Order: structure tokens, then sequence, then C-alpha cells
């Protein structure tokens, strides 16, 4: 089916009519989203199938058809944008400076804006259009409000 | 069974929305992948 560069929604015909349960990054013919968006399943694209290739729960990371592909890092300074894709609505920007998650192991970049579960796993990207990782794991805080940490994998 | 769709290109735009602020908070991660706040 579809291998074109690009962001993409995940869908599902398993709940009531059609439902969004993510979205993920096609990079170099590798489908990149958050494990918990398809917990390792087959996807179809047109009558294509992609099969899982790589993936880490802890990470909260799998790719399909390939190895993970996205290597580019936060420079811990600038401004960055979400490409949002929101259940049932357009692709959008959002333009924002992370915070940061503070952890035993090292300091992550972190996005505080509030979308719904279904926008897991939609592309944060640096200024020259790279995908620095993908929005959608993180922690609610105070009055409901969502800060993802900035979840970006390994490429070998 | 899920399918995918494609949304857009991956690109900067030029004057997009700008909003949301930039927390420093103390986190733990489990084994399960959920982050929890510390403080
Ligand atoms: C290792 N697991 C913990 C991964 C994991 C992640 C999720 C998705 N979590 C999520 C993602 C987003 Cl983009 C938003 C929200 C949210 O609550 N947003 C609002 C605005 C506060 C209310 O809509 C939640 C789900 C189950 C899981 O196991």
């Amino acid at each position: 089916g579809e291998t074109t560069d690009g962001v993409y929604r995940v869908m599902t015909r398993r709940l009531l009519g059609s439902t969004q349960v993510g979205v993920g990054v096609m990079q170099e013919g590798v489908f990149h989203t958050m494990w918990h968006v398809t917990k390792g399943a087959a996807l179809r694209s047109g009558e294509g199938r992609l099969d899982p290739y790589w993936g880490d729960v802890k990470q909260d990371l799998v790719s399909y058809c390939g190895p993970w592909k996205l290597d580019a890092a936060w420079d811990g300074l600038s401004e960055v944008q979400l490409l949002a894709v929101p259940p049932g609505e357009r692709a959008k920007n959002i333009q924002t400076l992370p915070g940061i998650f503070k952890t035993k192991d090292g300091d992550i970049g972190a996005v505080a804006l509030d979308y719904p579960a279904g926008t897991s796993g939609s592309p944060i990207l640096d200024k020259c259009g790279r995908v620095i990782g993908l929005y959608g794991n993180g922690v609610v805080i105070k009055n409901g409000s969502y800060v993802s940490a900035i979840t970006q994998g390994k490429r070998e | 069974d899920m399918y995918i769709e494609r949304a857009g290109d991956i690109t900067w735009e030029k004057d997009a929305e700008v909003t949301g602020n930039s927390p420093r908070l103390d986190v733990a991660l489990d084994e399960s992948g959920d982050f929890s706040l510390v403080e």
C-alpha cells in the first residue's frame, strides 16, 4: 500500500465506528509509533500489511518493516513543533519550548500541550523538519493538564 | 485489525500557533514504561 514519507493516523474498527487509537511516522519505508498504540499488532495500509520489526515496552516505541530510523535530538535550547494529528481533525503544527523530565538516569525534553489519547505518536520536529521524537508518553498533573516526554529511539 | 491513513507532510510551518509552558518535573519511569510524578 502506502510507503510515502509523512505522518499517519492509526485507526481501528474494533470499537464503535472507526476509532483513532493514535499516530505515527513513515520514513525510509519504516513505520514508527508508540507501543501502547498498536500493542505490537500488524497494520493494514491498503491491502498492504505492515509487520512489526522492533519494539520495547519500557521505551514505549515500535517500528514496522524495518529498524528504527529517526535519530535527531532536541538541542535543549530551541522551540520545537508538535505536528498534532487529533482524532477527526486536520494535522496542525503547534509551536512550544519544551520543559524537562528530571530522572535518576538523566534528563529528557517534555512537551506541555493537552490533546486526547488518540493523538499518541504525533511527531515532534526541529527547525530542519527532522523528527526528534514522538508525543504521547507522559504524566497528567494538577487540573488535568498533560506533559509528554520527547520519546526518541536509537538508529544502528 | 488496525489500518493507517496519511495525515500530512512532516514540515516546520513558519507562523504556527505558539502555546504551552515548559515545566521542569522530577519523574520516575517503571518497567511498564509508566512515568510517575516524584514532585
Ligand atoms: C506505558 N504506558 C503508560 C503508555 C500508555 C500511554 C497512554 C496514552 N496516554 C495519553 C496520551 C496523550 Cl497524547 C494524552 C493523554 C491525556 O490524558 N490527555 C488529557 C488531555 C489529559 C485528557 O484527554 C494520555 C495510554 C496507556 C498507556 O499504557
